[PDB]
């Protein structure tokens, strides 16, 4: 079917330049545009830019205009934007988007974003530790700790567990680095029987760190 | 008339 | 471009009742308005389109109406599952400009939290570090107080909290708070206990543990 993956997201120096580029499957872009939109954390979409599937009908905001510049790949099914004098106004997730109606129905699709930081901050890797069950109904976790910039993605057993997850939004530390801690309650009966694995990513570090949690 | 609409 | 001015800006209520939101444009888009839905952490989703037509799998208690400059978003019975934020969005030409955004949160009975507390992990105490986490699962409403005492000494500036969003099922809150501490400051007291005050709780509810038991 249709998807959009973005990449390029991570840290960046103020003042400096990033590029993202977003991968389309599903679909030949030889009709209608692809649009950047970015979301600041805790605020609302922004439009950013648009591209037709010929390169023509460049559009940007005022907020990017002269700093932001859209391209497409004239050899794939791939869109770039590049992003140079990157400010901290500028951190966003930034999401891929297309969107049309025909008579067949509306066509609208979103890629799952990615983060652009813009911080003087270097990147660290995250250290997982285990939030052991201990003495009805019992609760265990992963606390993942020490890491920037966001984000960091958390499942259970690969994702066959996801009943009674609660994995919690990230914490802002003194230190200036990030911690989060993803929990999940169990059935005391199974704590026999069952293995409970955390997986966490961090994409902007290359960590991939499997965590099992006893009691 | 509208470019993102047939 | 053309501006998209959105309210309200939040609004609560319970389940079943209507939503109203209404979107205003700087300039007449036909009915070229589309409105998205947005969840926590997740991608926004298209509603409505041309003003009042629905996208495939959207509920028909999601509707829409208006024309040229005024438009309205409707739900009108408002479910647990609709917790999100909502944007409106005109797309008369090659680029598009959205509303502020409207988030909806629902009302609901009390329920009080289960309160579970986790020592340090060996290996973070191994990494020079001590983290004590105490869990409030699946209350309502969001406001409670989680009290952290070490022999029974108050704490302060050395703990955070974090909220998860409306669950989209049953509407509950959950929160965890941290205590972070040095390794060798955690081995220094015995006790270390949260305590925890809610609406739904008749005297608060304290977790505790010794130091290495």
């Amino acid at each position: 079917q249709v998807k959009l993956v973005e990449s390029g997201g991570g840290v960046v120096q103020p003042g400096r330049s990033l590029r993202l580029s977003c991968e389309a499957s599903g679909f030949i872009f030889s009709t209608y545009g692809m649009h950047w939109v970015r979301q600041a954390p805790g605020k609302g979409l922004e439009w950013v830019a648009v591209i037709w599937f010929d390169g023509s009908n460049i559009y940007y905001a005022d907020s990017v205009k002269g700093r932001f510049t859209i391209s497409r790949d004239n050899s794939k099914n791939t869109v770039f934007m590049q992003m140079d004098s990157l400010r901290a106004e500028d951190t966003a997730v930034y999401y891929c988007h297309r969107n049309f109606y025909d008579g067949s129905g509306p066509f609208d699709y979103w890629g799952q974003g990615t983060l652009v930081t813009v911080s003087s901050a270097s990147t660290k890797g995250p250290s997982v530790f285990p939030l052991a069950p201990s003495s009805g109904t019992a609760a265990l976790g992963c606390l993942v700790k020490d890491y920037f910039p966001e984000p960091v993605t958390v499942s259970w057993n690969s994702g066959a567990l996801t009943s009674g997850v609660h994995t919690f939004p990230a914490v802002l530390q003194s230190s200036g680095l990030y911690s989060l801690s993803s929990v999940v309650t169990v059935p005391s009966s199974s704590l026999g029987t069952q293995t409970y694995i955390c997986n966490v990513n961090h994409k902007p570090s290359n960590t991939k760190v499997d965590k099992k949690v006893e009691p | 008339a509208n470019p993102n609409v047939d | 471009d053309i501006q998209m001015t959105q309210s309200p800006s939040t609004l609560s209520a319970s389940v079943g009742d209507r939503v109203t939101i209404t979107c205003r444009a700087s300039q007449s888009i036909s009915r070229w308005v589309a409105w998205y839905q947005q969840k926590a952490g997740k991608a926004p989703k298209l509603l409505i389109y041309k003003a009042s037509s629905l996208e495939s799998g959207v509920p028909s208690r999601f509707s829409g109406s208006g024309s040229e400059t005024d438009f309205t978003l409707t739900i009108s019975s408002l479910q647990p599952d609709d917790v999100a934020t909502y944007y409106c969005q005109q797309y008369t030409s090659y680029g598009r400009t959205f509303g502020q955004g409207t988030k909806v949160e629902i009302k609901r009975t009390v329920a009080a939290p289960s309160v579970f507390i986790f020592p340090p992990s060996d290996e973070q105490l191994k990494s020079g570090t001590a983290s004590v986490v105490c869990l409030l699962n699946n209350f309502y409403p969001r406001e409670a107080k989680v009290q952290w005492k070490v022999d029974n000494a108050l704490q302060s500036g050395n703990s955070q909290e974090s909220v998860t969003e409306q669950d989209s099922k049953d509407s509950t809150y959950s929160l965890s708070s941290t205590l972070t501490l040095s390794k060798a400051d955690y081995e220094k007291h015995k006790v270390y206990a949260c305590e925890v005050t809610h609406q739904g709780l008749s005297s608060p509810v304290t977790k505790s543990f010794n130091r290495g038991e």
